[PDB]
RNA sequence: UUGGCACCUCGAUGUCGGCUCAUCGCAUCCUGGGGCUGUAGUCGGUCCCAAGGGUUGGGCUGUUCGCCCAUUAAAGCGGUACGCGAGCUGGGUUCAGAACGUCGUGAGACAGUUCGGUCCCUAUCCGUCGCGGGCGCAGGAAAUUUGAGAGGAGCUGUCCUUAGUACGAGAGGACCGGGAUGGACGCACCGCUGGUGUACCAGUUGUUCUGCCAAGGGCAUCGCUGGGUAGCUAUGUGCGGACGGGAUAAGUGCUGAAAGCAUCUAAGCAUGAAGCCCCCCUCAAGAUGAGAUUUCCCAUUCCGCAAGGAAGUAAGAUCCCUGAAAGAUGAUCAGGUUGAUAGGUCUGAGGUGGAAGUGUGGCGACACAUGGAGCUGACAGAUACUAAUCGAUCGAGGACUUAAC
């Protein structure tokens, strides 16, 4: 895979800092209605981080109204401006899919602030 | 599912063709013979390229 | 790929781990010959541990090393076998520690023999 | 991927609790309605006082799943509890409020009173 | 109809000029050698075969060592015709690459799919399991064959057998980019064919 | 369909209905195209051609049927042993048990009802669907083919414009034609979304074991969870039914007679359907009518005066071995030391996510540093370090009549 590489090499983006799955991140979204482009803020806690350089993967979660929003993200796309990282976090595990359960003080008792 | 009727003897050794067994790939040893068959240490010495492994 | 050899996925490990051992105590096994083939793969993975003699590096080969004495008069566990005698022959090598030599047939089975040497 | 016989908890204050589907409109036809995608249902569960009351046949239009909304820009939107909105016979709704946040691709429908009424339009 | 052949890579995720994703497969096709131009002056019809992968002298032999003396360049694996070019612009011994193409080129692109080996009659057919359940005995298996009176099976009754292993065109593709540096496409999309099979990249039939 | 008759079967032809898998006939539900309309546009009735394709998810009852829920372009009929039990389910009828009503004096009876009630078979042949081995194709060989022929695909809904236009008192509402977007179905593949991934990684309970601790091993579904690469994949992504051409059905006709006019027809020319034949895709010269072109090796040695027969051999291949994108085995394909085919070893990618050990904080359970550390199944790129050694087997000498050379 370095042929599969070396072609994307270019649109490796490289304006964002590296961060570890269990923390808080801001997001900086490119978003459209018509005509004009909204940088609206996304904020929650980045569970997913499934590989592969440009087909890397992130997922910020929101509890928002008492509901949570699993969100997807691209790894080096276009449309997210910029990263605003607010917490670390001293997390044991590398995939936090159980919190697609917990609500809320449990949830965040496991955001302890590295 | 049972037979209906009995196969004849044309048939019964129509079948026997492919049955046949075949004859191993088969050279002599360089050391002994005869013969070895192919790629396999033989029985006979038991060299093999030449090494004296019992 | 894998062999899956007819057996458990624990009767593979406890297959393998049996004759890893013997080639430290043999120095030659006459197994069958996919199971010469796939002893092969791990053995030098596990000489290859041997070569490092870490604290570390022991501790990982215990698992694929059971615990039987080596040589007699000098009471080596195979484990002791593979830091002391085989990882100060193969400094000059760069893989390929075990060759495979195929024999004849087995008479009861048909089942092929093969010899394992290691080199 | 809400076919049919899938109970969606309501998101409005129209009165309903729990809405259970009977067919999803599109064709002859499908078995899937991800978000953004007009149900015939009924209504199982009500808050006690509601002009929708149990047992009435009125439409629905889904807002969020646990099933994802696949944007075509590579971000996936995914909610954690199923969704309707209840309409009478327009693209108006019967609610009044929207609870909840709300998948965005219903501006891209014909909802535009829908996302109007809807606190996080994300 | 341009058309080039030649083995694949892999897939990737390019996005470009908006906020886009698009699936996308690499190419090894660069660069085709014409070695025989089939005419319609002897043969019926029009063609030219294109050679592709060049390949050691060992694995070459003598009727084929002579066939690439027309185009005088080494002994090549990948032979298959192209019916059929705009006649001609080509000669025997041109060397046929990627330059031909470019981001919006609509693109039919033929290939042998992956083999998976023998399948039942589901996997095979998309043919309907039965029930799992109820006391039942029949499932995953093809069921009732025909009526009674013609004593038969009809011919095309489908059944269990050997999936895969044939050409597939699949057709409306778009060519991302044109690399000639490196030797590389880049097509909209899932391209039939296993890892490194050889696959040819047509122009397509439009509209 | 209910029937009549009793002509195949009572040394057995399994009977209702569902599930699968279909085909076929159209007397057509749609969709394509038209006459008439008691057709103003919209939506219809009705009669014509047209089988190519589509012809749903339930509730109830064993039900086919039937009614009803909501969708839909529509939810067609009908045959095929009322298709299909050596493919399945027995829910009913019609085995014995058991009741209830009724009838009989009684045993028991009932197309009157109800609860329970062993559905056996290693596929011989023909079929079907895939794979091989011979042989032939006037010499042996390697590639690429041509296409007589065989299949597959054949469905369409919205929306916006044209156009609030024609039409219409108004209400209401277009024809034709473009452009975007779906449904179902089908064909591929794994980059995302995921599933799975039993020799990946981490945590943990009981017991047992390596003298003990630390660290590990065994077994408990893989002990249990939480994750996961390659592959197989769908619900995931990509594409599809496009534009056409040619003759036709019912129509619609232009000319024109017989029958001075008239008259689609008799001579002559059109147009016209999702029908037909191709175009799109797949197979395919065993197509014995064995086709084609390109490039190869050569035209031996002996016997039989001769027809012919052997033995050695070139082009190439085969056995044998390392295997995998292939795969049940055969086969295919990558390869056989001027070698990367596989394993190992390195450097990685992804996965797991902070190894042991050491020191420090803590009485301690634990945390912290060394340190994105440690560990890694098939995943990539190098490396002859290992195994692909030796060698053997098979395979041509081109008949002859004629025509032109």
């Amino acid at each position: 895979q370095k042929l599969i590489e070396d072609i994307t090499k270019e649109q490796l983006r490289t304006d964002l800092p590296a961060f570890r799955p269990g923390d808080t991140l801001r997001v900086h979204v490119k978003v459209v209605e018509g005509n004009r482009e909204r940088i609206q803020i996304f904020e929650g806690v980045v569970i997913k981080r499934r590989g592969g350089g440009i087909s890397e993967t992130f997922t910020v979660r929101k509890i928002s109204y008492g509901v949570g929003v699993e969100r997807t993200f691209p790894v080096h796309t276009p449309k997210i401006a910029k990263i605003e990282v607010v917490r670390y976090g001293k997390v044991r595990r590398a995939k936090l899919y159980y919190l697609r359960e917990l609500r809320g003080k449990a949830a965040r008792i496991k955001e302890i602030r590295r | 599912a049972v037979p209906f009727r009995r196969t004849s003897k044309m048939k019964k050794r129509l079948r026997r063709t492919h049955f046949k067994l075949n004859v191993p790939g088969m050279t002599e040893c360089p050391s002994c013979g005869e013969m070895k068959l192919s790629h396999r240490v033989c029985k006979a010495c038991g060299s093999y390229n030449g090494k004296d492994i019992n | 790929s894998y062999r899956k050899l007819g057996r458990t996925s624990a009767q593979r490990k406890a297959m393998l781990r049996d004759l890893t051992t013997d080639l430290i105590i043999n120095e030659r096994i006459e197994t069958t010959e996919t199971r010469a083939k796939e002893l092969r793969s791990v053995v030098e993975k596990m000489i290859t541990l041997g070569k490092r003699g870490d604290l570390h590096a022991r501790r990982q080969a215990a698992a694929y090393i059971r615990n039987e004495v080596a040589n007699e008069e000098n009471n080596q566990d195979a484990l002791q076998k593979l830091f002391s005698d085989i990882a100060t022959r193969y400094e000059e090598r760069q893989g390929g520690y075990t060759r495979i030599m195929k024999l004849g047939p087995r008479r009861g089975d048909g089942a092929p023999m093969a010899i394992i040497e290691l080199v | 991927m809400i076919q049919q016989e899938t109970r969606l908890k309501v998101a409005d204050n129209s009165g309903a609790r729990e809405v259970l589907t009977i067919k999803v409109l599109g064709g002859s036809g499908r078995k899937t309605a991800n978000i953004g995608d007009v149900i015939v249902c009924t209504v199982k569960q009500a808050t006690p006082g509601g002009v929708v009351k149990k047992g009435e046949v009125v439409k629905a239009v889904i807002v969020r799943t646990k099933s994802g909304a696949r944007r075509s820009d590579g971000s996936y939107i995914s909610f954690d509890e199923n969704a309707c909105v209840i309409i009478r016979d327009d693209k108006s709704p019967r609610g009044t409020r929207i609870f909840g946040p709300v998948a965005r691709e219903l501006r891209e429908n014909n909802f535009m009173k829908i996302v109007s009424l809807a606190p996080e339009v994300i | 109809t341009k058309g080039i052949l030649g083995r694949k890579i892999g897939m990737t995720q390019v996005f470009a000029e908006n906020g886009d994703l698009i699936p996308v497969t690499v190419i090894e096709a660069a660069p085709n050698v014409v070695l025989q131009k089939k005419t319609a002056e002897n043969d019926g019809y029009e063609a030219i075969q294109l050679g592709f992968d060049d390949k050691r002298e060992k694995l070459s032999n003598k009727p084929e060592k002579g066939h690439v003396a027309k185009a005088e360049t080494a002994p090549k694996r990948f032979v298959k015709e192209l019916r059929g070019v705009e006649m001609d612009a080509y000669e025997v011994g041109q060397e046929v690459k990627v330059e031909i193409f470019s981001a919006g080129e609509i693109v039919d692109v033929t290939g042998v799919s992956k083999g998976k080996g023998f399948q039942g009659a589901i996997k095979r057919h998309g043919q309907s399991r039965g029930p799992m359940s109820h006391g039942s005995r029949y499932h995953r298996r093809p069921g009732s064959m025909g009526p009674v009176d013609p004593n038969r099976v009809f011919k095309g009754k489908l059944l269990p057998g050997r999936m895969g292993g044939e050409q597939i065109t699949v057709q409306n593709l778009e060519i991302v980019k044109v690399d000639a540096e490196r030797n590389l496409l880049l097509i909209k999309g899932n391209v039939p064919g296993a890892k490194k099979s050889l696959i040819t990249v047509k122009s397509a039939v439009k509209s």
